[PDB]
């Protein structure tokens, strides 16, 4: 019953933290009670878990969840004055980073794995144009998209195929500009938590001469850096600058990259970046919608301005109207992602 | 085509500066870890 969740979590709290020490047991499922009752609560975990200073191995498995497993929240905070035991590995642990996360995968996909894996997914129906006659009736220009997105899809954790992509480096200056953004982005879901290595890999595509080439680049480098907190900020360093970009559809997507890469957390500085575009009654329906699906799930918290924010544009250009569900595919989705959960 | 070619100098030089700092940071991670070993 709700009424009796607002007491049973609680009263769970001080059974295992007051009579009982096992004070890791206890925090991988007192996230129950961080929603139902408080913020408070949804803190005291990062409180109780600072004021208990039992050596440092039983409180790092508690952290290693407050890592990034279900929600980083307290990643940014433990540092005060380099005043808690081993600060710099706690914070290592709770950001995703590289050893902890990159080196893991890599140890296993060489090691466990065959690191190849060339789009032969999709190359092991080699028993079906003999099946029924003859082949090469298709001629549609839509499965290069979708073949470029299953070799794009299935070579994450350090497979990077470089001079493979060469078909969709054609196709990028060709034809299907929705598909020439779609993929670029292959490169980027190719080095997913790899910050440190894998913006090299995007750099040669930051130069191009095609803003879908260029777009898919940024939408990489904001791919790369999702669920993994990097003190050099490389994906708001580099995003940034793109957010106003012109008012068409490379004004559309270039909002795309802070919504995925900071959209665990709760910082205002990207809040006001993503602000004024949601908030200058434009009437690009599309853009207004993509980003809304940004702001409205930048923090899944209580930020009642963004809210705001979002009923007002809502009430912008929705009222004078009766045609499709466009007008209520993104924005009342970001508006019920704002405090859902 | 001038607009473009400032913009990707600009963006150039945020990326080589952001590269050095990842660089140094990654450093500074592993002579920890090569420490405590």
């Amino acid at each position: 019953k709700v009424c009796l969740y607002l007491t049973s979590c609680v009263n769970y709290v001080p059974e295992p933290e007051n009579s009982a020490l096992l004070r890791c047991a206890l925090g991988v499922f007192r996230k129950f009670s961080r929603f139902p009752e408080a913020l408070r609560l949804a803190l005291m975990l990062n409180d109780m878990e600072l004021v208990e200073d039992i050596f440092t191995s039983c409180k790092d498995v508690v952290v290693q969840k407050q890592m990034a497993f279900m929600l980083g929240r307290h990643g940014v905070f433990l540092e005060l004055s380099e005043d808690v035991e081993e600060y710099e590995d706690l914070t290592e642990i709770m950001s995703n980073v590289q050893l902890n996360s990159n080196f893991l995968a890599l140890a296993r996909e060489l090691d466990i794995m065959e690191p190849k894996v060339p789009d032969d997914i999709y190359k092991t129906h080699l028993e079906n144009n003999r099946f029924g006659g003859s082949g090469s009736q298709v001629d549609s220009a839509r499965m290069n998209l979708a073949s470029s997105f299953v070799n794009g899809f299935v070579n994450a954790a350090f497979g990077q195929d470089k001079l493979l992509t060469d078909d969709g480096n054609k196709w990028l200056y060709k034809n299907k500009d929705h598909g020439m953004l779609s993929a670029a982005a292959s490169l980027g879901m190719i080095l997913l938590w790899d910050v440190d290595g894998g913006l090299t890999q995007i750099d040669k595509y930051l130069y191009s001469s095609e803003d879908y080439i260029k777009s898919g680049a940024l939408l990489a480098c904001g791919i790369v850096n999702s669920g993994v907190r990097n003190e050099c900020d490389p994906a708001l360093a580099l995003l940034s600058d793109y957010v106003l970009h012109n008012s068409n559809t490379m004004r559309l997507g270039s909002i795309f990259g802070l919504g995925l890469a900071y959209a665990g957390s709760n910082r205002e500085d990207v809040l006001t970046l993503l602000l004024p575009v949601m908030g200058d009654s434009k009437s690009s329906m599309e853009v207004a919608g993509v980003t809304a699906l940004a702001c409205g799930m930048i923090a899944v918290g209580s930020c009642n301005g963004d809210v705001t924010s979002t009923i007002l544009q809502t009430i912008m250009e929705k009222s004078e109207t009766e045609l499709k569900d466009t007008y209520a595919r993104w924005l009342p989705l970001g508006l019920g992602l704002n405090h859902l959960g | 085509d001038r607009l473009r070619q400032t913009e990707n100098r600009a963006t150039r030089c945020k990326v080589e500066r952001l590269q050095l700092l990842l660089q140094q940071k990654r450093l500074r991670r592993k002579a920890r870890r090569d420490a405590r070993g």
